[PDB]
């Protein structure tokens, strides 16, 4: 019953730049946590809270900041972005007893440069005729191509609700050209129904992707469009 | 660290049962966590336990505590594919706020799932816009078959993947490959049954 | 609050000049229980003397005996120094045998 | 026959990394344990320290005190920063354990713990409380402390069961050392200002009767002092009688104690 929630819940930032990543909890936890989780490492603490006002130093708290401006809110704080705070971030609040309660999490990528981040194009792939008539099913693929970096979310979405059954998503980005320094990156999914489904002509489908990229406030002087955070989809209506 | 856990990652097939265990040193040791972590997700709490011989259950997951040799093993019975996971043993220094959690690095579970009725085959699919551009779609296939990468870098194949219809309670594996290019030579490299359906 | 120590000297035995001793320093009522204890002859710092282990009474107040091996005469003089938080100058309390 | 048992805790917080915890314990008015800050161990300054315990239960008791000792240390860094800014270093901490031992099994446990030399916190059947005249500010660390349900339970464990079997193991062990007695020696003094003193060291147990006597008169401007004690676990006493010059020659010192006998002594000015 007692959530906590992050935002944003995916972040792509540059080297000195500032990141504040927020934790909200409405259950009224006087003491609150962050944690970084890195791959060969158990959860480590940064930094927590005992109430509105306190911060306290946790395992690790060097290049971090912390903010707690109220009982509901704790921030953490990086004033000069390092890579090596690339990493997944996780919030917790609790009251006197033993148990954590732990946020979805939030994941951070602290690039060198801007310059290359770049969002998908989305194309969405129809079923074959074969495949029907084989199997009785009909799959849909859905590609996003030449994004970097690697930081999406793909969902599939039918009549504007999302479909998690039969959905299955590439576990991690390929890279295109993977001879050069920094590769755009592609990704696929695929998404089957019944063949009865497919061919119902007031379903829609779409394939869609949120590009993690630059905010409104960072500079740009490239002279393509400005790659922000953005969602790229592609649809299609069921047929006969 | 205090807290390590054995193995480090495991692969096991649907139906077969796993254990997975914890040793730690934490003093003192008030009580002991196991959480489940599905890819790119968050913390899900399975079972905690406190007791100094304790044994917990929570469906097909059971847990035990020795306090004496600070060892916990987390038993999954009959897995499923949604098993698939990283599974995180937590220990807890206080049965207060006052404590400090002791976080283990985890163990990766993959479970390969029964696919029932293989029908491996080869379609070629077109974009809802433009329909000169197209993808070959290798679906299907027995958990046996391997998908490699193509020679030619400029074919895109991807890693197979499984997808679970729910509802109708079926499983099948796919892989997909573009280029820039025919569906009959997309997965030369790979050796894939000789039964597949190449539709004319 | 602090509360200022207590100093009370006093022999084990009955004092005759020339006969070996000992000489007992009792330091009472003190808070907080940092303090520092020397017991003098002819004002010079006496080497090696046994401390008690600190301890307190019901009422919460520390007290610590120090005690060392003298032998009282005519001319020699023994004291009790004692430094505390609660007194800004050492307080010294004379050994008097009457 | 009413021996009291005393484990007295005494902790120094000076500021958020120093600390030092020293500990004493007292069956009576005899020291039976000592535990420095410097040491792993819990020390036993009798023989029979270590009471009716095997050696298999004393390792499992010290054991538990030494996960006590720096969890304390923690737990009050802990809780500091959780009240701040309310309170500040320095921090001074002292905790009186222990339980009172009756005639025919009957005990009373009690653990009390004052705060910047205040009584302030007890434990008390199943749980921490704070006291009548403490500081609104600690119903939040009491809070914390109630949370936990498995140092409750040790605590309850450690006053109903523990103390009360480990000190009548203690009072078995360490007979002849608290039944032994101790003759008082005396002698006399006087300081003009003029005041008789008489002086009277070396006794034990505590229980002692000194009074200045002319004849068969009790003077009753007899002034008992503190009792102080001696290194060698003994006590000293004075009792001092203010008397006007001249009228020196009658008064005698009488000291009753049970060591002597009936034998009192009597020493004349
Ligand atoms: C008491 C006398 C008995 C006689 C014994 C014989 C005497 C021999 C001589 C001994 C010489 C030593 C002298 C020392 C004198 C001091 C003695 C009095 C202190 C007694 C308190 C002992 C507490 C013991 C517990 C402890 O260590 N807690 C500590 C560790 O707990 C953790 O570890 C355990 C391991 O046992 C528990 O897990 C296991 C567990 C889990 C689940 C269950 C069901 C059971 C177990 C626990 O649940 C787990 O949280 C815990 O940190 C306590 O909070 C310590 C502090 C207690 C003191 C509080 C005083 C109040 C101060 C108020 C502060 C106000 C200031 C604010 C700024
Ligand atoms: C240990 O002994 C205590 C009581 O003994 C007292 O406290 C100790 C810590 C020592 O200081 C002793 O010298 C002292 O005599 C037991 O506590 C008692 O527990 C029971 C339940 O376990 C309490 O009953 C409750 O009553 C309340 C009403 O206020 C109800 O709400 C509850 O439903 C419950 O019935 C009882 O009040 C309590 N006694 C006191 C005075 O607080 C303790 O159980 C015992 N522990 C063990 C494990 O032996
Ligand atoms: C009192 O004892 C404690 C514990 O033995 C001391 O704390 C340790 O100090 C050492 C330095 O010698 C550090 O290496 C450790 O990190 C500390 N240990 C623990 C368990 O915290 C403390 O310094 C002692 N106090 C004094 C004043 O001597
Ligand atoms: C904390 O207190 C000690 C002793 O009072 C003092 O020497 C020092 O200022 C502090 N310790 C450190 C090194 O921070
Ligand atoms: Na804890
Ligand atoms: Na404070």
């Amino acid at each position: 019953e007692a959530a906590v929630t992050q935002s944003p819940r995916n972040k792509v930032a540059v080297t000195g730049g500032k990141v504040t990543l927020s934790c909200n909890q409405t259950n009224n936890h006087n003491n609150m946590y962050w944690y970084r989780q890195d791959t060969g490492h158990g959860l480590r603490l940064i930094h927590y809270s005992y109430g509105a006002g306190s911060t306290e130093k946790g395992d690790i708290p060097d290049g971090y900041k912390a903010s707690r401006p109220s009982q509901e809110n704790f921030s953490l704080i990086l004033e000069l972005a390092t890579p090596s705070q690339t990493s997944v971030y996780f919030c917790a609040s609790g009251d006197e007893g033993y148990t954590q309660y732990f946020g979805p999490g939030t994941r951070l990528l602290v690039l060198e440069d801007l310059r290359n981040v770049t969002p998908p194009k989305v194309s969405l792939f129809e079923p074959s005729k074969a495949e029907i008539s084989h199997t009785q099913k009909a799959t849909l693929v859905c590609l996003a191509t030449g994004f970097y970096p690697d930081h999406v979310e793909l969902s599939w979405w039918v009549n504007g609700k999302e479909v998690h059954s039969g959905v299955c998503t590439d576990p991690q980005p390929l890279k295109e050209q993977p001879a050069l320094n920094d590769s755009r990156y592609s990704l696929s999914s695929r998404l089957r129904v019944s063949a009865t489904f497919w061919q119902n002509p007031r379903n829609h489908f779409r394939c869609q992707v949120q590009f993690y990229g630059l905010s409104e406030n960072d500079e740009w002087t490239q002279d393509r469009a400005k790659p922000v955070t953005q969602i790229v989809s592609a649809e299609a209506w069921g047929r006969a | 660290t205090q807290v390590e856990q054995s193995p480090q990652s495991l692969v096991v097939r649907q139906g077969e049962n796993c254990v997975l265990q914890c040793n730690y040193s934490v003093t003192p040791d008030n009580h002991l966590r196991w959480f489940k972590q599905d890819t790119g997700k968050g913390l899900v709490s399975l079972t905690v336990l406190v007791d100094q011989k304790d044994k917990t259950s929570n469906g097909r997951y059971s847990a035990t505590l020795d306090k004496d040799a600070k060892h916990s093993t987390l038993h999954i019975t009959a897995t499923l594919l949604d098993d698939t996971a990283t599974y995180i043993c937590v220990v807890g220094d206080r049965g207060s706020a006052l404590g400090r959690l002791h976080f283990g690095a985890g163990t990766q579970l993959i479970v390969i799932p029964d696919i029932q009725n293989p029908d491996p085959a080869v379609y070629q699919l077109r974009d809802s816009k433009s329909s000169d551009k197209s993808v070959c779609l290798f679906t299907d296939f027995d958990s046996q078959t391997n998908v490699s990468q193509s020679k030619d870098s400029d074919v895109y194949i991807t890693d197979k993947c499984v997808l679970d219809m729910r509802s109708m309670d079926f499983k099948s594996n796919s892989a997909v490959a573009w280029s820039n290019f025919a569906c009959a030579n997309a997965f030369n490299n790979s050796i894939i049954p000789e039964d597949t359906f190449f539709p004319s | 609050i602090q509360k200022t120590p207590q100093i009370q000297v006093y022999s084990r035995h009955p004092p005759e000049n020339g006969k070996p001793n000992i000489l007992n320093c009792y330091v009472t009522q003190f808070h907080p229980p940092h303090i520092e204890i020397q017991m003098l002859k002819n004002g010079k710092k006496i080497p090696k003397v046994e401390m008690s282990d600190m301890s307190f009474s019901k009422d919460w107040s520390f007290y610590i005996l120090a005690h060392t091996e003298f032998t009282p005469t005519e001319t020699d003089t023994y004291a009790c120094r004692v430094k505390h938080a609660s007194m800004a100058e050492p307080k010294t309390v004379y050994w008097d045998r009457d | 026959k009413n021996y009291t048992f005393r484990c007295l805790q005494m902790s120094s917080f000076a500021n958020r990394s120093w600390s030092r915890t020293d500990s004493v314990v007292w069956l009576g008015d005899l020291q039976t344990h000592r535990w420095s800050n410097d040491s792993a161990t819990i020390s036993f300054t009798k023989p029979w320290s270590q009471g009716k315990l095997s050696n298999q239960q004393w390792e499992k008791l010290q054991h538990m005190f030494q996960v006590y000792r720096v969890s304390f240390t923690r737990d009050i860094q802990e809780l500091v920063k959780m009240m701040s800014p309310k309170e500040d270093y320095p921090i001074e901490i002292q905790l009186s354990a222990g339980c009172e031992m009756y005639p025919g099994n009957a005990s009373e446990s009690f653990l009390h713990v004052a705060f910047q030399g205040k009584y302030v916190v007890r434990f008390w059947g199943t749980s921490w409380q704070t006291v009548p005249g403490a500081p609104s500010w600690l119903d939040l660390p009491i809070k914390v402390l109630n949370a936990d349900q498995g140092t409750s339970a040790t605590v309850q464990m450690l006053l109903n069961d523990t103390c009360p079997l480990f000190v009548r193991g203690l009072l078995e062990a360490g007979k002849s050392d608290l039944e032994k007695q101790e003759k008082p020696v005396a002698w006399l003094s006087s300081v003009p200002s003029r005041q008789l003193v008489c002086h009277v060291s070396g006794f034990y147990p505590k229980p002692v009767w000194v009074m200045w006597m002319r004849g068969d008169q009790e003077q009753q401007g007899t002034h008992r002092g503190d009792f102080l004690p001696n290194a060698d676990e003994t006590w000293y006493l004075q009792a001092t009688l203010d008397v006007e010059a001249g009228e020196e020659a009658g008064l005698a010192c009488r000291v009753k104690h049970s060591s002597l006998g009936g034998q009192d002594i009597i020493l004349y000015w």
